[PDB]
């Protein structure tokens, strides 16, 4: 195909000689899904300022617009570490010598009586 | 370089949507949008793939590069709710770009399900004892001192009871040493005396027409064949000429009680013959020279009917157009020495039980031949233009055939 | 991006498709490479003819981007070798300061060693009798144990998953050979008893109250007899099972996952007890400590979590890396966290105050293997580029390499003695190194000058067929173990 | 190749199994596009049960789930749960084969006679044996 | 209690889904066969949702039979809030 | 080519025929 042979291209310009039986197949898939989805913001912000064409400037805004509630991405490192020395301040609890299979509150493990029907 | 996906692929997606008349720059504005996408992921699948210790990958993770992105997992819809398909995936769509697209229910039904395998079990072995690797099949590969031998008394030892057992006394040890030909890799360079042992023998077991003795060393054959790790073409010339006597040579044991055994025996010989000609193939030297010696084996007159049984076999047994060629224009002779046979009161001699398994024999194969390139009609009367041999009960045989097919 | 070292060409294709300011916005790798600086060790000699070609105005410019994005490291002394800095070059922020590798390491075992840390500085588990009986039959081990050396090489015993359809993923063996766990992709866990005892688990809540209760065979009641398979299988995870590690009591299996959850299932029970769910993202390796309360879990979330079994939050958050903590491996004495990361750097941190008190670098991809010499002086790091860096713990230098493996190491392991290291790759093959050779001459200068001692070091190769080398073990016995899926 | 035949021995029975209900009050000779992606919405819905009640159970500290668990799992996805009886009720139920084994022999291996040697005392007994 | 009346009535009726199938699927995310009538509800609920999906797609057929098409899947999963999408790239 | 050792193969130039006793002195 057209757009499938490019995909093969993509792939052996990154050094993917050999990956999954269709990945070519489904990474054209997720190509498509991004770009009906870039446009289709744009043309709803183009009908929203009101306009003859969409034009690039809803283009634009319809990927701003997504990257707002869809890939958040890892927390940052001015965010991991501050929790980290909220947490690292905390000194290290003792031990108590015999209380036996040590777990948390009951309410957080998973340790219930676990119920089944009665069959009949 | 940095490639992107291409514009003009960009712009038929556009207007088969309803957005038509869009710019170059809004349409280039697309393509590297997305195609940064499919880089950030395939860059981030690649985390998966190292950390799935695999490098070939298993359909999954750019499912799992996807959902690590905040992106749903699933290809093929989008559900703007989320609620019944979240970041679970449904495996990808199984889609082809030789696909027909056009489909019979009925067919899916009808095609075989696969069977399902045993459930993942731990097995171990040694990769190295004391520092040596083992070759077990779990890894991978004037006065001076007297000589010494380049083959050890482990291996002097092993060649012994492989041969000893080989020779047929019990028959789990055979069987145990017949495998172990079939796969010890270390089996070259003791090669040389199991060809000798196997060429000598037969020649000094066809003096006395010993049947055991022969039926023993085509297994050892067959079990030498099937071994892949060892080089059997240059041992070949020794290999050829002794399954050649088995099957071309008469029996000085009489037939009329192992003939049944010697039929066998020419059988085994002719399927280790077929596959002698199937490997080892070169120009014009091998597959030729021994369908010359079986066709002047069949030409000859006055011919020992036992050495007649066993090259028919050999000939037989070649393929699918050798006996299209080669067992076409031969069909009255075989009627005539069915005929001669027939006619006189001698049956004591081994003559009529050479001639019953001949005839029957060129029958089946003529079958193939009557079904593979002719239309069966008129199995009355018209095989009486063959001499009248197999006639009417040859036709109920291609009828029987025609029976099995229909079954498949 | 065409003159740069060869060892940057994965550094580079990430590069190559940031091109948008909104493309590096959510990458968070190259977001954070922005605003720290490159720390860039170089000598005074050199130092020298850098700034009398940077103070002039000509330049006046590419001076303003190194003061502002590099800082620079000088030590006083020999200019090193092209084929010294490649060594200990490689990663992000690379060539850490020597002011973070000053810090006073605890490197010495608990039980007198000037190096070890005092018993009541980490608070650890207690100890009984029984504990005392444990240390009598495992010196009966070390007896057949062989100094090993470089002329008494182990024998290795392959223990491998023939069918195994679904990916394994992780393999645990506990201290003394017993059992085998195996994470696989179908989100499963599956214990394997390799003793000739099959494994128990009692049969219902019912059973443990009327049996023992002053019997005087509390474990052999426990264990009930219609429960006893070779093979127990765990399901809970909804993922890929990244992570597996035994408990040194051997109840108390630890498994990680896609899902984002640790999950410490029972060997009593063999049913899961807690779910740590501390990350949203794949957590791609747990260990639990060799005292086996405390446990660190690293994930994708780029740190390593401090857990002790008794909370459902962390203890210590080890957030200092800049990419996905691949592995997490705990000091002998557990009052270290040894994380290697895919930044390629290697950072030990301390359990107390979570400050991190070395940075190991000097490797060319993401760190998959980590290991502690019993000692406690030294630890072997392995990667995608083949190469087993071994560091000094006080030292904080590269010391050694071992460059004999082609694919990425997956796993190490030294000797129980410490004769020898162990190295298992994606290449099928198990090389044994002289780890007695290799730190027999263990500063002011920050390096060593390690020669190439590689070929010194091999011991042996051990081509496996066809079957990536996924654990290393080594038996009390001095009995090398390994467990790789055969595809 | 028995590899694939893992996945395939399970997917291909799920094929048989939507041609077998194809045939119950629909179409005839469906579009191959639109069976895969059907069949993909079915994998889909099977394995966002499994992840969610297995949540719902392990939020009230279980292990495995009850009839409760999957009665709010199907509520939060929107199932109307009470229509699911007569649609069982309903004779048109058709029975289809689960799939076969792999490897019938469950467990022939049997290597060969050739036992040698002992093992040296670093080594227990349960470990395999060394070889010829 | 309908439903707890009906489940009880499962120790028969095999449904169109085999148990070695439906708890293949079940054993892939967790779920394990500790009651087989309990695999046979969830058959059923997988069976029931494919069957209104292919009884809903009979109706936008009638009108434009006997053959399933991807339009025909188009409109009947879009009361579902499912756009269905077309492969277009083979 | 013809210089390859296939050529110089003892089967190539070996006749079986010729080599089989066939019980003849």
């Amino acid at each position: 195909p057209k757009d499938a042979q490019m995909m093969a291209q993509i792939l052996k310009d990154m050094g993917i000689t050999e990956y999954e039986p269709r990945v070519i197949n489904q990474m054209l898939e997720f190509a498509f899904r991004y770009v009906t989805t870039i446009l289709d913001d744009a043309k709803i912000y183009s009908s929203h300022a009101k306009k003859a064409t969409v034009d690039a400037d809803d283009v634009r805004l319809a990927i701003q617009c997504r990257a707002d509630q869809s890939f958040t991405s890892p927390p940052p490192r001015d965010f991991l570490l501050d929790i980290a020395r909220q947490r690292n301040q905390t000194p290290l609890p003792l031990i108590k010598p015999y209380s036996g299979p040590r777990l948390p509150p009951d309410r957080y493990c998973l340790t219930a009586p676990n119920y089944r029907l009665k069959s009949l | 370089s940095n490639t992107v996906l291409p514009s003009e692929s960009m712009k038929v997606v556009a207007e088969s949507m309803g957005i038509a008349q869009i710019q170059e720059e809004t349409c280039q504005l697309l393509t590297d949008e997305v195609s940064y996408r499919i880089k950030e992921i395939a860059q981030d699948a690649l985390k998966f793939m190292h950390m799935g210790k695999r490098q070939k990958l298993t359909t999954s993770d750019i499912d799992y590069a996807l959902k690590l992105k905040n992106v749903e997992p699933l290809y093929g819809f989008h559900a703007q709710e989320f609620i019944p398909f979240r970041f679970a995936s449904g495996g990808g769509r199984e889609l082809y770009f030789y696909e027909e697209k056009e489909v019979d229910l009925s067919d899916i039904i009808n095609t075989p399900l696969p069977r399902v395998p045993l459930d993942v079990c731990l097995k171990a072995h040694w990769l190295s004892i004391e520092g040596c690797q083992p070759a077990i099949p779990e890894n991978p590969p004037r006065l001076k001192p007297r000589s010494i031998h380049e083959l050890s008394v482990e291996q002097q030892l092993y060649y012994k009871e492989i041969t000893e057992a080989c020779v047929g006394s019990c028959e789990a040890k055979r069987a145990e040493a017949l495998q172990s030909i079939a796969t010890d890799p270390g089996l070259y360079q003791m090669l040389p005396r199991f060809s000798t042992f196997i060429s000598e023998g037969v020649r000094v077991n066809v003096v006395q027409n010993n049947l055991a003795l022969l039926i023993y060393l085509m297994r050892m054959v067959k079990a030498l064949m099937d071994n892949p790790t060892l080089y059997l073409e240059k041992y070949v010339h020794e290999l050829i000429p002794a399954v050649m006597t088995c099957i071309v040579s008469r029996q000085l044991c009489l037939r009329p009680d192992v003939d049944n055994h010697w039929a066998l025996r020419d059988f085994a010989a002719r399927l280790v013959a077929q596959i002698c000609k199937h490997f080892s193939t070169t120009t014009n030297n091998i597959q030729s020279r021994i369908t010359k010696t079986f066709t002047k084996s069949w030409v000859d007159e006055k011919t020992p009917w036992t050495t007649r049984y066993g090259s028919i076999a050999g000939l037989a047994e070649l393929g699918h157009d050798v006996i299209k060629t080669l067992i076409l224009p031969r069909l009255q002779q075989e009627g005539e020495r069915i005929r001669s046979v027939l006619d006189g009161p001698v049956l004591s001699n081994i003559d009529r039980i050479g001639a019953d398994h001949v005839q029957s024999l060129l029958l089946k194969h003529c079958a193939p031949v009557l079904a593979k390139l002719r239309p069966p009609p008129d199995n009355q009367d018209a095989y009486r233009a063959e001499f009248g041999s197999l006639g009417p009960l040859l036709c109920s045989q291609v009828v029987k055939a025609r029976a099995q097919a229909a079954l498949q | 991006h065409g003159d740069q070292e060869c060892y940057y060409q994965d550094d580079l294709r990430v590069l190559s498709s940031l091109t948008k300011k909104e493309h590096m916005k959510g990458n968070e790798t190259m977001l954070d490479f922005r605003t720290s600086k490159f720390v860039l060790r170089i000598s005074r000699d050199s130092y020298q003819l850098l700034k009398r070609h940077l103070q002039e105005k000509q330049n006046n410019q590419i001076w303003n981007i190194v003061q502002e994005h590099l800082y620079i490291d000088i030590f006083d002394g020999m200019p090193r070798s092209k084929q010294q800095i490649d060594a200990m070059v490689g990663s992000l922020a690379g060539e850490a300061k020597r002011e973070a590798n000053k810090s006073k390491v605890f490197f010495g075992l608990l039980k007198q060693d000037p190096n070890a840390p005092p018993q009541n500085r980490i608070p650890l588990p207690e100890l009984k009798d029984s504990d005392k009986l444990d240390k009598i039959m495992n010196m009966k081990e070390t007896t057949k144990r062989v100094r090993l050396g470089p002329d008494c090489l182990p024998s290795i015993c392959f223990y491998t998953f023939l069918n195994a359809y679904q990916g394994l993923t992780a393999v645990d063996v506990t201290d003394d050979s017993s059992l085998i766990a195996g994470g696989f992709a179908d989100s499963t866990v599956r214990v394997w008893s390799v003793t000739p005892k099959k494994l128990r688990s009692v049969k219902q809540a019912s059973d443990l109250s009327l049996i023992d209760k002053e019997s005087d065979d509390v474990l052999e009641r426990i264990m009930d007899e219609k429960t006893a398979s070779e093979l127990k299988i765990l399901y809970g995870h909804s993922g890929p099972v990244y992570g597996a590690s035994f408990s040194p009591d051997r109840n108390y299996l630890l498994s990680s996952s896609e899902d984002g959850t640790v999950r410490l299932w029972s060997l009593q029970t063999f049913t899961c007890l807690v779910g740590y769910k501390g990350h949203n993202y794949p957590v791609w390796d747990t260990q639990f400590s060799p005292y086996g309360y405390y446990f660190v879990s690293g994930g994708h979330d780029r740190v390593a979590r401090l857990w002790a079994t008794d909370h459902y939050q962390p203890l210590r958050i080890f957030a200092g890396h800049l990419a996905d903590v691949n592995c997490t491996r705990f000091h002998p004495n557990s009052n270290y966290v040894a994380t290697g990361s895919a930044d390629r750097t290697v950072r030990l941190w301390d359990v107390l105050n979570g400050n991190c008190v070395r940075i190991f670098t000097g490797h060319k991809g993401p760190i998959h293997s980590l290991t502690f010499s019993p000692n406690g002086r030294f630890l072997a790091t392995g990667a995608t580029d083949g190469r087993v860096l071994l560091w000094d713990i006080g030292h904080g230098l590269m010391v050694g390499e071992l460059k004999g493996h082609t694919d990425t190491v997956c796993s190490l392991r030294f000797s129980r003695d410490g004769e020898i290291l162990a190295s298992g790759s994606m290449d099928n093959t198990v090389r044994l190194w002289d780890a007695i050779k290799a730190f027999e001459d263990l500063t002011a200068t920050g390096h060593i000058n390690l020669p190439e001692n590689s070929q010194e070091l091999l011991l042996g190769t051990y081509m496996t067929k066809s079957t990536p080398v996924v654990h290393l073990h080594f038996t009390r016995r001095n009995l090398v173990l390994a467990a790789g899926a055969y595809s | 190749n028995p590899a694939d035949n893992y996945h395939l021995a399970r997917r291909r029975t799920l094929q048989v199994v939507v041609s077998s209900l194809l045939t119950e009050a629909g179409f005839e000779s469906a579009e191959k596009a639109s069976v895969e992606t059907l069949t993909e919405m079915l994998q889909s819905y099977i394995s966002e049960i499994g992840r969610s009640a297995k949540s719902y159970c392990e939020h009230t500290a279980r292990t495995q789930p009850t009839l409760s668990d999957i009665v709010v799992t199907l509520v939060e996805m929107g199932f109307n749960v009470d229509t699911l009886p007569a649609y069982a009720k309903r004779s048109q139920r058709m029975v289809i084969t689960a799939p076969p084994v792999t490897n019938q022999p469950v467990t022939p291996k049997a290597l060969t006679a050739g036992q040698n040697r002992p093992h040296p005392p670093h080594i227990p007994s349960h470990f395999p044996e060394f070889p010829d | 209690t309908p439903l707890v009346d009906f489940l009880m009535q499962l120790e028969d009726y095999t449904p169109t889904i085999p148990d070695a199938v439906t708890g293949y699927y079940l054993n892939r995310a967790g779920f394990e066969a500790s009651d087989p009538r309990i695999i046979r509800l969830i058959s059923l609920a997988a069976q029931k949702f494919i069957s209104d999906i292919a009884n809903d797609a009979l109706q936008h057929c009638k009108m434009k039979k006997y053959t399933l098409t991807m339009e025909d899947l188009t409109p009947a999963l879009s009361e579902y809030g499912i756009n269905v999408k077309k492969p277009h790239y083979f | 080519d013809l210089l390859a050792d296939e050529n110089f193969l003892m089967v190539t130039q070996l006749h079986w025929e010729d080599d089989i006793i066939w019980d003849g002195e």
